C-alpha cells in the first residue's frame, strides 16, 4: 500500500515539503524532514526577495491627460511608451516562465538529494523498490526508523543479518 | 519492512507557466502583476496642494481662482480637470514644458520685479477677472496709453536676477478684437514687444482681429515665459499690447505633480499615482495604468503572471 | 545477455549556440529571425488606396493629381515617392503632424464651408494647375481684386463646425514674386490675414520676393491648418494674399498609412509592411527593415538565431 | 559490439528519440520508447508555442522616407529606435542561448530518467557496464526483453538464477 | 583501502548573487560593470580637433576665435565650455540640430558664393569682433546703406549648389537697438528679408529694441541656416538688416563629436567618451556616465555585478 | 580521516578543479583530474566569450551639457534615457544572477559525472561510504589507484577477491 515520490506526492504530509513514510510491525507512520524542507523554502524566499523589488527610479509626466500635447511630439512619446511596454511585457513573461521552471527543478532536486542520502546511509542493507522506497532486509522498529530519519543509522550493526536475507 | 521518501501535495493546486508547459500545477504561487487600485490619492507624509479650480500655470499669473496659491509650497501637487490657468481668454505658449517645470518645483516664492511707469495707464481691467468687480491677473499689469487713442511711448524695463536660483519670468501679449480697439488702447501704428536676456531673444507682434467670443470676449491674452539665470538680466522693450509682470517666481525645492479625478486621503501612504488613484504594491509589474508616475511597478500588457512559490503538485 | 539505453543521432547535425558554447550540434533546429520578404503590399481584406502621383496632403487642397481622392475612404493608405501635395509651388506648414493625422484617418469626408464673395474676383488660376487649361486647387479659391491694381476690400468670413467631430481647416497665404505682382493682384498697401477660433489666433503677412522657379513659377503658396472643435467657429479676416478654403474635412474612422515602392497584391493577406513589401511571418524577430510598421516581429540586428528543437547530436 | 548513450547516439534509431537495444541468443534488436520520446517532443512543442508568438501591438510611422523630418526630432527618433534595437537584439541572442542550453539539458535528463527506471526494474538481476547498458545475469529471450521495455519485468522471477550467476 | 572524489576550495572566497541566494561564495568571480575611467580623451589613430575658444557653430560664420577652423578636417571633434559661436551678440536659430549635423560632419570645406554688390556699403564692422581693430564675422558681410540714413536698394542674390553634396547655407538678420539705429544703417521704412529654395521658404522682419548689453552692445544678430540640395538654388531678397554669407559649407565625411573638460592624449586609443574622459573596457556594462557616447558598454545604475568564474566555495 | 565532495571541498587541491584522493598501505595522495577540470574551465571560458562582448553600435549626443536644450524635448530625452537605463539595469542584474546559478549547477554536475564514472569502473568491487568516497574491498596499491584515475582499472581482475570480502 505504501509508496514514494516516483509515483506521486502525499496529500497527508502537512508539516513539511519532504518526508519519510515507513511500514514495520508497529504500523505505518509519516514524518517531515525539517532540513530539506527548510533548504527549499529558503531558496524560494531568496527568489522572492530578488523579484518583489521596487524600482527606486522616479518618473514624471511627459504627457497630458486633460489638454492633449502637440501631435508630432505626442506620437513620438506614444511610440516610445508602447515600445517600452513591449519590452517589459516580454521581460515579465520570460522572467516568470524561467523562474517557475527553475523553482520546479530545484524542488525535485532537493527530493533527489534526500533520497540519495538515505540510500547511502542504508548501504548494503536495503534495495530500491522503484517507487521511491527502500525495502529494508532486517527488522527495523520505530527506533531504527527514527535513526534513519535523523542520520544516525549505523549500517554495520545490521549488515550481517541484512546481507544474508538478501540471499 | 520499508521506508519511503516523498513530498507533499495538495488537492487545491495552482496553474502556472514554465519554459516548456502552459498550466503546470504547483503547490503554491503568487501574483507578479498588480491589479488592485486604491481610488484615492494617498498623501500621508507629504505636504499636498489640491489646486481645484486653479490651473497650475495660474499660480504664476494669478487669476482669481488662484489667489490662494500665489506662493504655494508642496511635496505633492494635484491638478484637476476643472482647473483653468486663465480668466481673460487666452493661453500659455509652450505650456506643457512649463507645467513640467512647475510640477517638480516644490512650489514658488514670488519676488517684486520693481518696474514703475510714467506717461501711461496701468489699470487695465476686465469683467472676465472678477474680484470686487472688474479686475485682472494679480501678478501682471495691463499697460494702456494715457488716454484713448493716445500714443504709447516706447519703453524699456529691465530686471536682474540677484538670487542664486533661476527666475521664472512671465509676460503677456494682448491680441485685440480689431485694429480699431488696438488703437484705442495703445495708439495706432505697429506694435512690437521684444524680450532679451543674455541667452534668449524673441519678438512678439500682436495680431488683432475678429474671432469667437469666449466669456463674451473676443480678445485674447497669451502668456510667454523664460528661465532667467542667476546674475543675468531680462529686458523688455515695447510700445503697447504688453501685459507686464509685477513679480518673478523662484522654485522652492522638489515635488511631484499629478493629474487626478479622485479625492486626497492623508491617512494612507503611497508613491505611485495615476489619475484614478494610488498603486500600493511591492510587485514588480502592474497592469493598471501605463501613465502611472512616481516610483512604480513597471507597466505590462498582461493582467496576470503567476510566480510558483512551491513544487509541482502531483496528487493521487 | 544485455540491454542498452540510447538516443537518436543524425549525420546532418545543425550548429546552435548555448550559454557555454558556440556551435554545438543538435539533431534539429529552427530559425527565429525572419529574412524572407514578399515584394508586394499584401492588401487582401482591406480597402486600399494607392495614392500614386497624389501626395497625401493634396487630398485636402485638391491639386489635379488628387482629383480622384478628395473624399477617399480606406483601411490602408499607400504613399508613393512620385506623390506631390502641390501644383502651384509651396508647402504645408507643420506638414508631418498633418500627414500622421491623415495616415490613420480612414480617409476624409468634405463639407462646404459656405463662403460667398462680392466686390472681388474669385477666379485666380495658373498654368501650374492644369485641368481644361489653367486652373487651381479644387478645394480653394484664389481671391483677387476686382481689376488689376484695384483695392481689395477688407473682408471677414466665418465657418462653424456643426458636427460632432473636429474639422480640419486649411487655408493659404500667397507670397508673390514681387511687390509689383502683389499690387497687381491685391492692390497696393500692407496685406494682412488673421485667423481666429476660440483656441487659436494668428496673423500672416505675405512676403513678396524672388524665389527660384518651381514649375516656371517664382511665387509660393503656403498652406496652414488647424483642427476646429465641435461647435467652435473659425473666422478669417483679410484684405488680400489669401487662398480661401471652399470646404472643410472630417476624418472618417481608422486606417494605417505606409510608404512604398512596390505593387499592391489584393490576393495575399498581411499586417506587417515596409517600403519594399510585406513581412508574413510568425517568427518573433525580423532582420528586414527596422522601420516596418503594422503588427510586426521585432527588428533585430542579427541575420540569424537558431533555436534548437532537438537534443545534442552525438554521432559515431 | 553493442553500446548505450554514454558513448554516443544511434543513427539507426529513426522511430523515436530514445530507445532500447538488446542482445541475446536470438540476436540484436532496437525499439523506440514511445513515452519518453513523446515527453521530450511535448516540452519542445511547449517552447515553440511560447516563442512563435506574434505581437498584437500595432505601430505606426513616426518618420518619413520621402521627405525627411526636421533634424532635431529625427535624431531623437533615431537614437530611440537604435536603443530599442539594441535591447531586442540582446534579448533575442540571450533567449536563444538560454533556451538551447535548457533544451539540451532537458533531453539528457529524459535519457537519464529512462535509464534509471530500467535500472530499478532490474534490481539485483543486472549490473551496469558503464556505456549505458545492463549486463543481465540470466537468459533473457525476446519476450523477457519486451517485458523490460513495457515495464512488466518481474525481477523476482529471475532473481534466484541471477544472484547465483553474479557469484 | 579507499578512493575519494573531490573538488577544490579556497579560504578567500568571493560572494556573488544567484537566482535563489544573495552572497553565495564562489572560488572565483569577475566584474561586469566598468567603473574605471581614464581622465583624458584617448585620440590615438584619429585626426582630432580641439575647438578651444571656438564654438562649433562659429566655424561656419567665423568670429575671430574660430579663424583657424574655418575649413577644419577631423575624425574626432571636441567642444569646450569656453567655446563661443559669436562675437557680435546673438545666436543661431535651431542651433542644436546644426550642432548635431556638424559633430558628425568630418569637418567642412568652404566655397565662395560669388555675391557682389553695388549701391551699398559692405564694410559693416564692430569692436565686438576684434582683429586688427574693428572687424566682423569672416564668412559674412554686414551690408549697409551707402551713407547714413540713405535708402537701401531692394536686392536679390542667388546661389546654385553645383556640387554633389548638400550645401550648408547660413545668413543673419540684424535687430538694431532702436528704430533710429535701424534707419541710420539701412534707411527708414519697413525691412524684409526673404529666403527661398525649391524646398524652403521663410520671411524675416527685423525687430529693433533695447536688450541687455552683451560685450557693450544691445543689438543682436540672429543666424539662420538651411541645407541646399545638389543642383538646387537659394535666393535671398532683402532691403536691409541682412547679414549676407560670403561662402557656403560642404561636409567632408564622417566624425564623432564630444563635449569635454579634460585633455587630449594621442598615445591611448579608445572609442567610448564622456565629458570626464574615456571608458576603455570590454565589460558589457558601465556605471560611469549615462551620456557616454561612441561605442560603449551599456550604462547601468548598479556600481558592481560579479559574474562567477568558478564553482561554489565549500571550505572546511 | 579522508573524505570527498559531499562533505566539502579540498583547499589542498591546487592543480585542478576536480580530483582524486586515495588511501592505501603506501599512504595518502591526491591528484587532479585534467579532463573534468578542462571541461569545466571551457564552459566558463565560453560564457565569458559571450558576456565580455562590445556593442558595435555607435551612439551620438542628442543632448547638450554646456547649453541646455529646449525643456520640452529635454524632458522627453531624459524620460527615454531613464527608461532605457531601467531596462539595462534589470537585464544586467538578471543576466548575472541567471549565469551564476548556471555556473554553480554546471560545476556540481561535472563533479557528479566524474563520481558516477568511477562508480561504474569499480562495479562490484567497492561500496559508496556516503562522503564521496568508495571503500575498495581489495588491496589497491599505487598502480591500481592510478589505473582507476586514468580509466583502465579492470574490475574483473579483482572481482573474485572483492566479492568475497564484501561477505
Ligand atoms: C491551498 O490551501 C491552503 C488552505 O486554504 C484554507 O483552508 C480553508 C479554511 C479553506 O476554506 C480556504 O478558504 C482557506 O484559505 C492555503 O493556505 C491558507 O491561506 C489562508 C488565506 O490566505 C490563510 O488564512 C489566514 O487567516 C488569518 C486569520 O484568519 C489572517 O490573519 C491571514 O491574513 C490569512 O489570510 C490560512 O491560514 C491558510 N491555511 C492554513 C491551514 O494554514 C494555501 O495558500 C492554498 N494555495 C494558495 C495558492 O494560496
Ligand atoms: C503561498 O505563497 C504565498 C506568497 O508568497 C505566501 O504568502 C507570503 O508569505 C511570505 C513569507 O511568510 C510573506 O512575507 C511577510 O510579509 C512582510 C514583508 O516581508 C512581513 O511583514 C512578514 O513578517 C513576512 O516576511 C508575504 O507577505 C506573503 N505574501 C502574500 C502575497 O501573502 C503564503 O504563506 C504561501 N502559503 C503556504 C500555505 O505556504
Ligand atoms: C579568476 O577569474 C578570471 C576569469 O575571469 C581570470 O582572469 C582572466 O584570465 C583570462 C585568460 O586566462 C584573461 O584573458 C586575456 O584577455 C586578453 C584581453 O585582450 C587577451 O589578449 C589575452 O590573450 C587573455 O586571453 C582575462 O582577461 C582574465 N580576466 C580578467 C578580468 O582579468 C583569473 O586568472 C582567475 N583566477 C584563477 C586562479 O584561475
Ligand atoms: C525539425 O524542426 C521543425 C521546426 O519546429 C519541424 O517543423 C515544424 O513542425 C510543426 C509541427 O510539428 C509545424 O507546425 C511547423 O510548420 C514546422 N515548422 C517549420 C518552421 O517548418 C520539423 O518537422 C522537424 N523535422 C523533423 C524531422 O523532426
Ligand atoms: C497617445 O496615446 C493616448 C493614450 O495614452 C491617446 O489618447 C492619444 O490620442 C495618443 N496620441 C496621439 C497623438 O495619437
Ligand atoms: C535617421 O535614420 C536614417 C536611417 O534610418 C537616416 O537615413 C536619417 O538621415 C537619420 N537622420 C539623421 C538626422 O541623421
Ligand atoms: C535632463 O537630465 C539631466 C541629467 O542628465 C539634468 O541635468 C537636466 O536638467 C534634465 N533636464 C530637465 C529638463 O530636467
Ligand atoms: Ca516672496
Ligand atoms: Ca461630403
Ligand atoms: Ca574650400
Amino acid at each position: 500500500a505504501i509508496a514514494g515520490f516516483i509515483e506521486n506526492g502525499w496529500e497527508g504530509l502537512i508539516d513539511g515539503w519532504y518526508g519519510f513514510r515507513h511500514q514495520n510491525a508497529q504500523g505505518e507512520g509519516t514524518a517531515a524532514d525539517y532540513k530539506s524542507t527548510q533548504s527549499a523554502i529558503d531558496q524560494i524566499t531568496g527568489k522572492l526577495n530578488r523579484l518583489i523589488e521596487k524600482t527606486n527610479q522616479q518618473f514624471e509626466l511627459i504627457d497630458n491627460e486633460f489638454n492633449e500635447v502637440e501631435k508630432q511630439i505626442g506620437n513620438v512619446i506614444n511610440w516610445t511608451r508602447d515600445s517600452i511596454t513591449e519590452v517589459w511585457s516580454y521581460n515579465a513573461e520570460l522572467l516568470v516562465a524561467m523562474e517557475n521552471q527553475h523553482t520546479i527543478d530545484l524542488a525535485d532536486s532537493e527530493m533527489d538529494k534526500l533520497y540519495e542520502r538515505v540510500k547511502r546511509q542504508l548501504r548494503e542493507n536495503a534495495e530500491e523498490d522503484g517507487t521511491g522506497c527502500f525495502e529494508i532486509f532486517h527488522k527495523c522498529d520505530d527506533d531504527c526508523m527514527a535513526s534513519i530519519r535523523n542520520n544516525t543509522y549505523d549500517h554495520s550493526k545490521y549488515r550481517e543479518e541484512a546481507m544474508q536475507n538478501r540471499i | 519492512d520499508k521506508i519511503c521518501l516523498g513530498h507533499h501535495a495538495v488537492s487545491n493546486g495552482t496553474k502556472v507557466n514554465t519554459l516548456t508547459e502552459r498550466g503546470v500545477e504547483v503547490v503554491n504561487a503568487t501574483e507578479t502583476v498588480e491589479r488592485t487600485n486604491i481610488p484615492r490619492i494617498c498623501s500621508k507624509g507629504k505636504r499636498t496642494v489640491d489646486l481645484g479650480q486653479c490651473g497650475l500655470l495660474g499660480t504664476i499669473t494669478g487669476p482669481p481662482q488662484c489667489d490662494q496659491f500665489l506662493e504655494f509650497s508642496a511635496d505633492l501637487i494635484i491638478e484637476r480637470r476643472e482647473g483653468s490657468d486663465v480668466c481673460y481668454p487666452g493661453k500659455f505658449v509652450n505650456e506643457e514644458a512649463l507645467r513640467q517645470i512647475l510640477r517638480e518645483s516644490g512650489g514658488i516664492d514670488k519676488e517684486a520685479m520693481g518696474f514703475t511707469y510714467s506717461g501711461i495707464r496701468t489699470n487695465g481691467a476686465t469683467s472676465a477677472c472678477r474680484r470686487s468687480g472688474s479686475s485682472f491677473y494679480a501678478e501682471m499689469k495691463w499697460l494702456l496709453s494715457n488716454t484713448d487713442n493716445a500714443a504709447f511711448p516706447q519703453m524699456t524695463k529691465s530686471y536682474k536676477n540677484t538670487r542664486k536660483s533661476p527666475a521664472l519670468i512671465v509676460w503677456g501679449i494682448h491680441h485685440s478684437v480689431s485694429t480699431a480697439e488696438q488703437t484705442k488702447l495703445y495708439g495706432s501704428g505697429n506694435k512690437l514687444v521684444t524680450v532679451g536676456s543674455s541667452n534668449y531673444q524673441q519678438s512678439f507682434v500682436p495680431s488683432p482681429g475678429a474671432r469667437p467670443q469666449v466669456n463674451g470676449l473676443s480678445g485674447r491674452i497669451d502668456f510667454h515665459w523664460l528661465m532667467l539665470n542667476p546674475n543675468d538680466t531680462v529686458t523688455f522693450s515695447f510700445n503697447g499690447a504688453f501685459i507686464a509682470p509685477d513679480r518673478a517666481s523662484f522654485l522652492r525645492g522638489k515635488s511631484m505633480g499629478i493629474q487626478s479625478g479622485v479625492q486626497v486621503d492623508a491617512n494612507c501612504e503611497g508613491d505611485c499615482y495615476h489619475s484614478g488613484g494610488t498603486i500600493i504594491s511591492n510587485l514588480p509589474f502592474q497592469n493598471i495604468d501605463s501613465r502611472a508616475v512616481g516610483k512604480c511597478p513597471r507597466y505590462v500588457k498582461q493582467r496576470s503572471l503567476l510566480l510558483a512559490t512551491g513544487m509541482k503538485n502531483v496528487p493521487e
